[PDB]
């Protein structure tokens, strides 16, 4: 019974570690399965200690971490899902649902439904026949026939996971800081499917032909 | 032959302990500055009454930043109370570095030493420790003339020695070539712990007084579902498992993260909770009326 | 007083600046600081957990790291310059 | 009335367990092994 | 060995050899150990310097009659060189003297009251540590009330480290008495002292008063244990 | 003045010091030792940050014969305003235990000096009472009814402490008792079952014997005590009421899911049987080829 | 009262106005002298172009 | 697959790799790495569409990081003597590709 | 028992700051060697006592201690950001029928 306390106490301790004060790092790969090497943000390499009983089966794929701040240890892991990319501060969701989206283009709501909302809710009948999940979308037509609140509509009120971006969210200044975005958009949306993209700008990034005169 | 030259066990009081934290932690990032009030006796002997911060000095831990017009002053408040002590040392703290004197320190801590011949410089680093015990060690000075003589044997007699690893080249050297360390002791009186102890009556007060009683149904009823969720894994995982080698097994029925500690852990959370609930709830009831 | 106004000051000492990264709990949440390396925080009790809203600029204790209070939008000089007109 | 008994009946079968579980062992242990 | 790897300088090292060594020549006389390690003898300083002479005592255990002969160049009086050798001879002494001859008792017994005040003095500290050690030693199952007496008047005067050796020495002499008075008065004192080291010297006498006393030893086992001091409970135990 | 004294936080750097300096002037034979506290204050929560002694001295021959220096606390406010300026003059503490009317007579001074109703932290020294070791009370004047003069009085407020960051962590080092509570597994609340209905059962004597006073030792009827019972009769629960008949199905549904849990525990140790029971029967196999090999070898 | 600076050290501050330090002198843009340690506006600097 | 090697798509640019020092010169270290993570597919793939003003022109710090990893493969030889690394390219249109290559 | 020992110890390990990561470039005749920390500068820094200078050899990727910086133990695995990148890419199913024609 005396050892119980000890144990007890010996895990309270553990937890003030673990708590905050935090920071970001990203683990790399592993070089042992219970020792691994990890980045900060401040671009340091840290051998760190993976503590007892945490997550190893996502842990090893490149992904966020947690590291604390005194110890510069990995003490415990954030979803990838943490720190997600560049993205519009107001809501990916929809606050309207009396909709005009209905009342006339009714026809093309029906198609964008058939496409889109017919896999993700019926999944059953898609495996039944035995056809891949139906292919992408690309929607033009003259502006204001509302093609980005048609679509939007849907997504809000079948609610399954929306990432709403811009080509403005992944235009840099700088080198390679677009691409890496990028990258996180479509692993993103594996980790939380059924999921939904939606780039709303992708004409200013397309081009005729492509130049390097600055 | 020599004299002992023992380092006194420094007998930190426990309100020279919290007295030196809550000084340190406010004035971070400026390293702040005081004076140790204590009495000295016997040979390797020193209690450290008391502890008053210096008034910030923007000038850092500098010969500058020790100043007698201070000194004087709080000392001779004291008289009339009748709680006067004379400086046994200083303490400071060098919150963006662990806990060594620096090079202008060895300097100013040699001032101290004409003064009081036991003198002692405690490094507290109030940012980095995160518990206010790890990361704080005391110091005296050892000469120049030591080194040279090897008188440094004579110095380390009847102690046990403390190395600080972490923290070498330069400053380690230097920390070598200066001070000697020695272990660090809380004294307290019974009266002090049984106050540290104490708390209230308020405290049982609140301990009588319950929840609404639909949040309690939630928890309850949550557990279940919470459960369910991770018994699926569970009865996957002993669907077979019995093939040969168990570094494999690990991997194959995924007995990292251990479903079967997990569902352990969840139902005797929600379990001794449970208890306390019903029981809290019949006591009240029968006692009132 | 005046004089006195200094000795305040002082004891108040210097504070770090992020913006609310991304909400993640009421509990904890994840700023990234202008100067550079991203953290994860605590709130305090007196701010509120829906003034923080994302893309609010905060202030957190340097020492200790955790979110002291709201701060109003700390724009960038450009878009400052054009607010700044009174014709 | 009914479930006060019902939660005995399970710790009388946590007890059986315990107490039976170890007899092998205390044989195994004494036994020299590779 | 000893000469070889282990630095005499280090003092550390140097209690190490002379404990090994004391033993490996014990219960015979024996110089060739002095011989040997001459040069290496020189290094010696402080404390190193104190179990040096008192070595020789353990070396010398036994052999009696010559026991106190190689003794006397090291005694007070015909030295004065050193205080390490003055003390650390007495505690010599009384290991040959160990629960043989009172002869002995009688001669310490003079020693301590000579320096029962002031142990300030730098040299005095050092000598009278030896001197109660000595004494306790020599003394041993004799249950002489006078030997008690003398080791309370250093312990009153709250002499630094003679302090914690006047007390144990109490214990070795009146071995096994559990004489209440003496019970009464070391268990209080260790209250007031607030230096440890005389603390731990009378907590852990109280035991060695109280060999073989039985259950007449529950009366002071209940209090040590329950005292807030974790001096007391060491010394309970 | 400011009437914002809500609660009044107390950190154990406070009472450290206020043992000691009671015990280092010497102060005995129920000699009262007066000192300053420091803190912030005109908040909802008084922050008492610290205490140095005052000199002060006490005649037990008369209670209206004591010194208190001017001059000590006019000296501090200079040298307290550097070190750190957050904290004020705020009122003093009194040794106790005992709540004197030489009070309302010290709190006149402090008034001098404070910008808020003096703060009267009644510090006890004995710590008889385990609980409460702290009382805190704040100086009202307020309109005395009966046709009598205006009273000032002492109204009791929430001492109870909440301690600052900085003081706490290093105390968390030094205990690791289980306290009066720590609200720690089943065993420490289930012992804290047992006190906390023994600390009701006490406060509730005490106020059966008080209305005895009131008849026959003549004490001043306090209607404010009348009032507090009247509000404990009437928002009595009343037994018979269909309410309890709710409550009782509330306790059948929570004593079933414990049952459902205990079952649930049963599956787990029933795990544990068997596994054990395999390991066991491998190395029986281990052992015994242990034997045969040795024979064939030699 | 308060001010944001973007010290030299290439850290960013949001610091306690200091009192004694007119608002009216300070503006935006104005360069300044700032205490070592604790970081506060201790002083004004001629400005350099 | 029936090969039975590492099949490394590297995918674009390594000026997207900034995890340690610049991604610049991590292009022309893919060799040494390559070698040691044998047996490789490099799947270089890279269009080679960042700017056909620098597929005809002299310009180009893009065109010079590419350059210095083709001539790895004939001055160092350590792919071509003990064949492991195949340097498998694969761009959209042949002619719009570096004509280095 | 053996539990409550395992809690305590990861607790004490994590209290070292830092460690690090660095590569042997050269052994050099004093008995230390010349090793690059990879965010960092180089450094030359010995060798831990436990290994002589014959175990190692040019280019072995190194962990590092960070209070003094000598060398803590050979890293089983070469940090190389391709590594990370076969792990997602995964290895190859696709067989010559998925593709008829
Ligand atoms: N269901 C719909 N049918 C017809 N027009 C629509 C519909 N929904 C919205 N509109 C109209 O379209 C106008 C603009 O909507 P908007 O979302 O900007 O369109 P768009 O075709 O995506 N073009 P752009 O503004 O260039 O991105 C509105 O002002 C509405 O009058
Ligand atoms: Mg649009």
């Amino acid at each position: 019974r005396h050892l119980k306390r000890e144990l007890k106490r010996a895990q309270e301790e553990v937890k003030r570690i673990q708590s905050v004060p935090l920071v970001i790092g990203q683990f790399l790969e592993p070089i042992d399965q219970n020792t691994g090497i990890v980045s900060s943000t401040t671009g340091m390499s840290y051998v760190v200690r993976i503590l007892s009983t945490l997550d190893r089966e996502l842990l090893k794929p490149s992904m966020s971490v947690a590291l604390h701040r005194h110890s510069n240890a990995l003490v415990d892991i954030l979803p990838p899902d943490s720190d997600s990319s560049i993205s519009v501060m107001g809501e990916n969701e929809k606050p309207d649902v009396t909709y005009a989206d209905v009342g006339g283009l009714d026809m093309q709501k029906q198609e964008i439904r058939e496409a889109v909302e017919l896999p993700l809710v019926q999944a059953d009948l898609y495996e039944q026949i035995g056809i891949d999940p139906p292919r992408g979308v690309l929607l033009y037509g003259p502006p204001g026939t509302g093609k980005t609140m048609l679509v939007k509509a849907v997504a809000n009120s079948t609610k399954a996971a929306f990432i709403r971006v811009n080509g403005s969210e992944f235009v840099h200044k700088y080198l390679g800081e677009g691409p890496r975005m990028v990258r996180d958009v479509f692993r993103l949306a594996r980790e939380n499917a059924p999921s939904i993209i939606f780039i709303d700008e992708v004409d200013s990034i397309a081009t005729k032909r492509f130049d390097a005169q600055t | 032959t020599g004299r002992d030259d023992t380092k006194e066990t420094v007998y930190i009081s426990s309100i020279a302990l919290l007295k030196m934290l809550k000084h340190g932690r406010a004035g971070v990032p400026m390293e702040v500055m005081g004076l140790m009030l204590g009495e000295f006796v016997d040979d390797y002997t020193v209690n450290v009454v008391d502890v008053f911060a210096m008034p910030q000095s923007g000038t850092g831990v500098s010969v500058e930043a020790v100043d007698d017009v201070f000194q004087a002053k709080m000392m001779d408040m004291l008289k009339q109370t009748g709680r006067d002590q004379m400086v046994v040392g200083w303490y400071h703290s060098h919150p963006g570095f662990g806990c060594w004197l620096s090079s202008v320190d060895v300097n100013t801590q040699k001032s101290f030493e004409q003064l009081n011949s036991r003198a002692v410089a405690v490094v507290v680093d109030p940012i980095q420790s995160v518990k206010g015990k790890v990361v704080i060690d005391a110091f005296r000075l050892i000469d120049t003339g030591a080194l040279i003589n090897n008188l440094e044997p004579r110095q380390t007699t009847s102690n046990t020695g403390l190395l600080n690893k972490a923290n070498i080249q330069a400053l380690i050297h230097g920390l070598n070539r200066h001070y000697y360390s020695l272990n660090i002791d809380y004294h307290k009186t019974a009266k002090e712990t049984k106050m540290l102890m104490n708390l209230h009556k308020e405290q049982w007060q609140s301990g009588l007084k319950m929840y609404d009683y639909e949040e309690k149904e939630e928890s309850n009823l949550a557990a279940t579902k919470s459960m369910v969720k991770i018994a699926e894994q569970y009865s996957k995982r002993i669907e077979e498992e019995k093939e040969l080698t168990e570094e494999e097994l690990k991997t194959r029925y995924v007995g990292r993260q251990d479903p079967k500690k997990h569902l352990s852990e969840t139902a005797d959370e929600t379990l001794e909770n449970n208890i306390v609930s019903v029981l809290t709830a019949g006591v009240n009831s029968v006692a009132i009326k | 007083d005046k004089t006195e106004n200094d000795i305040k000051a002082l004891q108040s000492i210097g504070q770090l600046i992020g913006e609310v990264m991304k909400e993640l709990s009421e509990e904890k949440y994840i700023v990234k600081a202008s100067s550079g390396p991203r953290y994860i925080v605590g709130v305090r009790n007196s701010v509120d957990r829906s003034k923080l809203k994302k893309g609010v600029r905060v202030t957190l204790d340097i020492t200790t790291l955790t979110i002291m209070r709201i701060l109003p939008r700390e724009t960038d000089p450009l878009v400052y310059n054009m607010t700044s007109f009174e014709q | 009335q009914v479930f006060d008994e019902r939660i005995k009946f399970a710790n009388q079968l946590h007890d059986e367990y315990l107490v039976s579980m170890r007899y092998p062992e205390d044989k195994k242990t004494q036994q020299n092994e590779k | 060995k000893s000469k070889s790897s282990l630095d005499g300088k280090f003092s550390l090292f140097h209690t190490a050899v002379s404990v090994a060594n004391g033993f490996m020549h014990a219960g015979t006389t024996d110089n060739s150990f002095i011989k040997a390690n001459l040069p290496w003898l020189g290094k010696a300083q402080n404390w190193a310097k104190f179990t040096a002479t008192a070595s020789l005592g353990v070396i010398h255990k036994g052999n009696l009659l010559e026991g106190k002969k190689v003794m006397a160049p090291y005694l007070p009086g015909s030295r004065a060189s050193s205080r390490f050798i003055k003390g650390g001879s007495l505690y010599g002494l009384g290991l040959i003297y160990a629960g043989f001859g009172r002869d002995t008792t009688d001669y310490l017994k003079n020693i301590i009251v000579e320096n029962s005040g002031t142990s300030g003095d730098e040299d005095v500290d050092v000598l009278l540590h030896g001197a109660s050690l000595g004494i306790g030693l020599a003394a041993m199952g004799s249950a002489n009330i006078e030997v008690y007496e003398a080791l309370k008047e250093v312990l009153y005067n709250d002499s630094a480290t003679s302090g914690e050796a006047a007390a144990l020495g109490m214990g070795l002499c009146m071995l096994g008495t559990g004489k209440p008075e003496a019970i009464h008065d070391m268990f209080t004192y260790s209250q007031e002292t607030q230096h440890g080291n005389i603390t731990r010297g009378l907590a852990v006498g109280l035991a060695l008063i109280n060999y073989g006393r039985q259950e007449l030893a529950d009366d002071l086992i209940t209090k040590m244990l329950a005292s807030d001091e974790s001096l007391l409970r060491y010394g309970g135990a | 003045m400011s009437l914002q004294h809500e609660k009044v936080t107390i950190a154990p750097l406070v009472l450290l010091s206020a043992l000691d300096h009671y015990e280092r002037t010497q102060t005995k034979e129920n000699k009262r030792c007066v000192g300053v506290i420091l803190g912030d204050a005109n908040s909802s929560t008084i922050r008492v940050t610290n205490s140095f002694a005052l000199p002060f001295e006490e005649d037990e021959k008369n209670s209206d014969v004591w010194f208190l220096d001017h001059n000590y606390i006019e000296n501090m406010n200079e040298m307290c305003k550097k070190i750190n300026a957050k904290e004020k003059l705020i009122g003093w503490y009194h040794s106790g235990p005992k709540l004197r009317a030489s009070d309302l007579k010290i709190n006149e001074l402090f008034k001098k000096y404070t910008q808020n109703n003096p703060l009267l932290l009644i510090v006890d020294v004995k710590q008889q009472g385990v609980g409460l070791p702290t009382d805190a009370y704040v100086a009202i004047e307020q309109v005395k009814d009966d046709g009598t003069s205006t009273e000032k009085t002492f109204l009791h407020l929430p001492c109870t402490i909440e301690a600052e960051e900085a003081e706490e962590i290093g105390v968390e080092h030094l205990l690791r008792d289980v306290r009066d509570q720590a609200a720690g597994g089943l065993s420490i609340r289930l012992t804290n079952q047992l006190k906390s209905l023994k600390g009701l059962q006490s406060k509730l004597k005490d106020v059966v014997e008080y209305l005895d006073k009131v008849i026959n030792k003549e004490l001043p009827i306090n209607h404010t005590i009348l009032g507090k019972l009247q509000d404990v009769f009437n928002l009595l629960p009343n037994l018979g009421t269909p309410d309890d008949d709710e409550i009782d199905v509330e306790n059948h549904d929570r004593i079933n899911i414990s049952n459902n849990l205990q079952k649930a525990l049963t599956v787990k140790t029933n795990d544990e049987l068997m596994v054990i029971y395999i390991s066991n029967l491998v190395r029986s196999i281990i052992a015994f080829d242990d034997l045969i090999e040795n024979k064939i070898q030699n | 009262k308060a001010a944001v600076v973007k010290t030299s050290s290439r850290q960013t501050v949001f610091l306690p106005m200091v009192g004694l330090v007119d608002p009216d002198k300070l503006k935006p843009n104005d360069l300044v002298g700032v205490n070592k340690d604790s970081y506060l506006i201790l002083d004004t600097l001629p400005s350099e172009f | 697959h029936h090969t039975d090697c590492k099949f490394i798509r590297v995918s674009g640019a390594e000026l997207v790799q900034k995890y340690i020092g610049e991604g610049s010169r991590m292009v022309r270290e893919l060799f040494v790495m390559a070698r040691e993570h044998a047996p490789s597919i490099i799947f270089m793939d890279e269009i080679d569409s960042i700017g056909s003003t620098r597929v005809e022109g002299s310009g180009g710090g893009d065109s010079e990081v590419q350059r210095t990893m083709l001539e790895l493969l004939n001055q160092l030889d350590g792919f071509e003597t003990s064949k492991n690394i195949k340097i498998i390219m694969a761009t959209n249109r042949l002619d719009i590709l570096d004509p280095a290559l | 028992n053996d539990k409550v020992r395992f809690i305590k110890d990861e607790l004490r390990l994590l209290q070292e700051p830092g460690s690090y990561v660095g590569e042997v470039i050269k052994i050099v005749s004093d008995k230390k060697v010349l090793v690059k920390v990879q965010p960092e500068g180089k450094y030359i820094v010995d060798v831990a006592k436990d290994i002589n200078v014959k175990d190692l050899k040019a280019s072995q990727r190194v962990c590092l201690r960070s209070d003094s910086y000598m060398l803590h133990k050979v890293l089983e695995n070469k940090a190389d950001p391709l590594v990370s990148l076969m792990m997602v890419e995964k290895v190859p199913d696709s067989t010559y029928d998925m593709v008829g024609g």
